């Protein structure tokens, strides 16, 4: 189709022009003008919780686009999925894993 | 935290938004220097001068 | 070279270029309008002398920031320091790249859509991380750890907040999302999704009240890149919110671009009102609200949306 | 279509090659992110749109973010790593590279002797992937949630500060 | 029109490159990075195999693969942080207390 | 008449780079971001100028960057203490070209009333100053007038457009002093309101 190749060209032009525009303004800023603690593990815990819940979120992303086709059985399966996820979140909250200040 | 505390906090945030919007719907309090000249009281302590008598000679 | 296919290709390329130029000038003029609207909220005027109504203040800022002395620290990594503003600009710019502004006026009619928005936000966190590392300052390093922890703690439910609109539309396409809002806008059924997406979009843009410094070592054009990328990102989040929860371009009387621009500008004004009104919460309550409250709210909202959809499908 | 696949595959190969031979951890992770973007481009050229979407959302958006988080947490200034150059001495890397090359030729000889009509590149949408995920693969989803929970519990138990 | 063999060759090249990085690097962090490269190459091979046959099985197995990869990266980084906390170095050859 | 810094010279200003110089000077003078540096009571009047009753935001001088890298103008508003003088000099060195200095108040001008053992007698002893404001404290509109004076000072100075092409020295105009310019109207004042009324 003509529309799809035109849309692909438009998206390619958008990406190229945006990247080249930011590069060109960086080059212009570089060109113009004359011259003259130990981090705790709570950050790791927060990032790891983000990673795990993001993978469970990707499973929910896959489910949400096909709710009608999956029927009530898919709703039941996602209900057990979300219940397990919420049990894990409640477990994390209740043991102080998500609490910053002790 | 308590759910009542969360509801009270949401209500007071909404009140803050509404009253800031009402302040936006109010009149400006800006004196526009230098287009608007600054009113100074007669005994204001600014630039120092030397003056003259009614006869016209210097008073110092 | 006279052929309708080449004419259509050139027209679509020009349409995408026009959209991009309007977006970058809208972000810069929105930085100026943020200054003006903060003046309006705080019972003052703001910049109104540089040109007619202050409209040339942005040009003065751009000329100053272009002709300022470009500085890279002596004991810093040059590639990462240069690359952080690149990410802070381009990531949320190409997050805008999927937004449909009008029927027949779109850049990319992708099958992923707000999935691509999620890819772009996950790329956008690297700007804060890289700016913190490349500064060679432990204060900016700790500030970047805190800012990146906040952005991760709210990107953990950004997509799940969008999943309600995904479920009701039945597809990831933005055109299908704005077509499914032909009768009732998504703000009414997906109200919890609407507030959670508002909070997540505020937090991932490093705006009031979810912010903080990792900006101290940048100056000149790199700081201007971070600034204009932040405002372009606010435009991006506002337009995505309009196209996801308020019907996008759909309206009774006005042309579709008029309705889309009016809703987008209203959300930008609401952003400035949020910045002017709300105070700064502390870190512990911010992360506790991000994890304990908003994420289960998005999960329960997705479950209720699925139950309502399957109940309404006879 | 094939142009994007070949260019992105070459970019990913070069980026991974620069990953395994680098001393700076942040530069190695940046080249790894570039390779992940290229591999997602390969995914999008093959019609697996969900694969590329989850490659940049999760693999280049969560896992690499966690790696950069750990690297900047450790403040790795290359102590006894930047000053050693041990992997660049040929007496260290000639052996394993020869072994991996031999395995690569064996796998390539195995690959070249299979029936291949080519890939049509028809876009497999995320809708069909979600249909198969919550259809014939229900137990896979539930036990994968169980596995993610187990990994979360173990990483919490190990990575505490006290 | 893209051959399946070329995608499988790309996946094999990435797999042996990640394994070479896993072997020749004495750092635990670069070992974990090479492990990440290997599991990503295996997921790439599964995606190519699934897209050749026109099935969602490849993408489903990729989803399971990246779930495992995320969990394994979390586990290895937790162990790396424990090692760096209790030994102040990431030398994988120095941690050889039991042998024979 | 101009002064060099790399010497009293003349005006060196085809026509294209002249318009470029005016545009660069216009962009620099219309967008000046002061550095948030709190020293003493003069900074209290500076932030009084920053509020809504005086509207320093109209001149585009309200961003108030907390880092000296992002700031173009240092407003030394307060006493130059001996302990704080290395801090002032280090913060001035952290700023990047182009940089201008406004001394606000008699303390920053000359030490003011505090000719004492622990006060440096003026910030011009160690950093160069572009604009001086008498007062203790100067009122906020006096600070805005000094900002305008700095604006017309910048508006005719000459600086290199790029670091690779042209003369890299900086030109500063030897402006006519405000005292001799305003003497024509100041001396002609004959009567003022008596101090017994409001
Ligand atoms: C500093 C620069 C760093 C590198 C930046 C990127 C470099 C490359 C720039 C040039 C790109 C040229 C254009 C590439 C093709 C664009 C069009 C495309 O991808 O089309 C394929 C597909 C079409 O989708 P659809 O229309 O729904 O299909 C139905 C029928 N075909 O659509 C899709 O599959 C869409 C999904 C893929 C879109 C990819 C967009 C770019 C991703 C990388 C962003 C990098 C951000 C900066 C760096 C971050 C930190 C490393
Ligand atoms: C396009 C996208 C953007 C759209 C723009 C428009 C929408 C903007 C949304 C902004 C959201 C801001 C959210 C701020 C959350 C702050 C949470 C927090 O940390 O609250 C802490 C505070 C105290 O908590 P506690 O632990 O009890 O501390 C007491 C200890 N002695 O807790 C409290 O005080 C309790 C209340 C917490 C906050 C509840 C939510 C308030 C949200 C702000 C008001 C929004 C009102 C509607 C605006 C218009 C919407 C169309
Ligand atoms: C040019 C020489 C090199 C210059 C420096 C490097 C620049 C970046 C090079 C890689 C990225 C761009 C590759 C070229 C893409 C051009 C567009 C294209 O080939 O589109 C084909 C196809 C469109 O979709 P489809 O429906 O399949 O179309 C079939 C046509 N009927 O497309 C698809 O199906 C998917 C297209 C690819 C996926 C989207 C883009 C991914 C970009 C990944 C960038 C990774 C980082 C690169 C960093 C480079 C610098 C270090
Ligand atoms: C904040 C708004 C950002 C908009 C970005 C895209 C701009 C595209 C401009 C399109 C102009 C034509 C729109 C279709 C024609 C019908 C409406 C005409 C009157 C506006
Ligand atoms: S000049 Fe006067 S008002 Fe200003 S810092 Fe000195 S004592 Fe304070």
């Amino acid at each position: 189709s003509t529309e799809v190749i035109a849309h692909h060209w438009a998206f390619a032009i958008f990406l190229i022009v945006a990247i080249g525009l930011c590069c060109l303004m960086l080059v212009g800023g570089w060109f113009l003008g004359g011259r003259a603690l130990r981090l705790s593990a709570k950050f790791y815990l927060v990032a790891m919780f983000f990673v795990i819940f993001d993978v469970e979120a990707l499973y929910l992303f896959a489910w949400s686009t096909s709710i009608r086709e999956s029927g009530w059985v898919g709703f039941v399966e996602a209900a057990i999925f979300i219940f397990v996820l919420l049990a894990g979140l409640v477990y994390l909250v209740r043991i102080g894993a998500l609490d910053w200040t002790p | 935290m308590t759910l009542k505390e969360l509801l009270v906090g949401f209500g007071t945030q909404v009140r803050s938004i509404w009253m800031i919007g009402l302040h936006a719907f109010a009149k400006r309090e800006t004196r526009m220097y230098p287009e608007e000249p600054v009113y100074l009281p007669p005994r204001y302590r600014g630039r120092i001068v030397l003056t003259r008598d009614p006869d016209g000679e210097e008073r110092c | 070279w006279i052929s309708p296919e080449l004419i259509e290709i050139l027209l679509t390329i020009l349409k995408a270029v026009v959209i991009l130029l309007v977006v970058v000038t809208c972000g810069a003029f929105m930085s100026f309008g943020e200054r003006r609207l903060l003046g309006l909220f705080q019972n003052r005027y703001g910049p109104n002398r540089v040109g007619w109504g202050g409209s040339l203040q942005l040009v003065a800022d751009m000329i100053k920031m272009f002709f300022k002395e470009d500085w890279i620290p002596k004991f810093s990594d040059r590639v990462i320091f240069t690359l952080a503003p690149m990410i802070a600009f381009t990531s949320l710019l190409l997050a805008f790249a999927i937004v449909p502004v009008s029927p027949g006026w779109v850049v990319a009619d992708l099958n992923i859509g707000i999935l691509f928005f999620l890819m772009m936000a996950g790329l956008a966190v690297y700007a804060v991380l890289f700016a913190g590392w490349s500064s060679n300052n432990k204060y900016s390093l700790l500030g970047a750890m805190r800012a990146s922890a906040q952005t991760l703690s709210y990107e953990v439910f950004l997509g799940l907040s969008l999943m309600g609109v995904v479920a009701q539309a039945g597809s990831f396409n933005m055109t299908d999302i704005v077509n499914s809002q032909a009768h009732v806008w998504n703000v009414i059924p997906q109200f919890f999704g609407f507030i959670t997406f508002a909070i997540a979009g505020v937090a991932v843009c490093h705006r009031h009240p979810f912010d903080q410094g990792y900006h101290i070592e940048y100056s000149g054009m790199k700081f201007g890149l971070f600034f204009v990328g932040e405002y372009i990102g606010i435009v991006t989040i506002s337009a995505l919110m309009v196209t996801l929860f308020f019907g996008g371009w759909q309206g009774p009387l006005l042309p579709p671009f008029i309705w889309f621009a009016l809703k987008t500008a209203f959300f930008m004004m609401m952003f400035i009102l949020i910045r002017a009104s709300l105070p700064r919460p502390r870190y512990d309550q911010v992360m506790s609200f991000g994890w304990k409250i908003c994420l289960p709210l998005t999960l329960i909202n997705l479950l209720v949306t699925a139950a309502v959809i399957l109940w309404q499908a006879q | 279509m094939e142009f994007a696949f070949y260019i992105c595959g070459l970019i990913a190969i070069l980026a991974t090659l620069r990953v395994i031979t680098h001393t700076n951890p942040v530069h190695a992770l940046l080249y790894l992110i570039i390779s992940l973007l290229a591999i997602s481009g390969v995914f999008f050229s093959l019609g697996a749109y969900f694969a590329g979407a989850l490659e940049i959302i999760v693999y280049a958006g969560a896992i690499m973010v966690l790696f950069v988080f750990v690297v900047m947490m450790l403040n790795l200034g290359g102590s006894e790593i930047e000053q050693e150059r041990q992997w660049l001495k040929p007496q260290v890397w000639i052996g394993p590279a020869i072994l991996s090359a031999i395995m690569l030729v064996v796998i390539v000889y195995a690959i070249l002797g299979v029936n291949d009509q080519g890939i049509d590149g028809t876009p497999i949408s995320a809708k069909a992937v979600g249909i198969t995920l919550f259809g014939p693969y229900v137990l896979a989803v539930e036990l994968a949630s169980m596995l993610l929970l187990a990994g979360l519990v173990v990483a919490f138990h190990v990575g505490r500060e006290e | 029109m893209i051959p399946l063999q070329h995608g499988l060759i790309l996946a094999a090249i990435l797999f042996v490159l990640g394994l070479t990085g896993l072997v020749i690097r004495r750092n635990l962090l670069f070992m974990l990075i090479g492990l990440e490269i290997m599991i990503n190459a295996s997921a790439l091979a599964f995606v190519v195999a699934g897209s050749y046959w026109g099935q969602t099985d490849g993408q489903v197995m990729y989803i399971l693969a990246i779930s495992l990869a995320a969990a394994e990266a979390s586990i290895g980084l937790a162990l790396l942080l424990q090692l760096h906390r209790r030994r102040q170095n990431l030398n994988i050859d120095s941690v050889s207390e039991m042998r024979g | 008449d101009y002064t060099l810094t790399r010497e009293i010279v003349t005006d060196p200003l085809n026509v294209f780079m002249g318009k470029l110089n005016d545009m660069v000077n216009w962009g620099r003078k219309n967008s000046i971001w002061p550095y948030n540096f709190g020293l003493s009571c003069c900074y209290v009047e500076m932030v009084t100028s920053f509020t809504a009753v005086h509207d320093v935001a109209r001149f585009g001088a309200e961003v108030l960057r907390a880092s000296p890298r992002q700031a173009d103008l240092m407003v030394v508003a307060g006493t130059c203490f001996t302990k704080m003088a290395p801090v002032i000099q280090r913060l001035y060195d952290q700023m990047l070209e182009p940089k201008w200095v406004i001394s606000m108040g008699a303390c920053a001008n000359s030490g003011g009333m505090y000719d004492i053992y622990s006060v440096v007698q003026g910030v011009d002893k160690f950093i160069p100053v572009d604009v001086y404001i008498p007062g203790c404290p100067p009122r906020p509109e006096a600070y805005m007038q000094a900002l305008m004076l700095l604006q017309e000072s910048i508006g005719k100075e000459r600086r290199p457009l790029s670091w690779v092409v042209g003369d890299q020295g900086v030109y500063r105009a030897n402006m006519q002093s405000e005292r001799e310019r305003k003497r024509g109207e100041r001396i002609a004042v004959t009567n003022l309101r008596t101090p017994d009324e409001i």
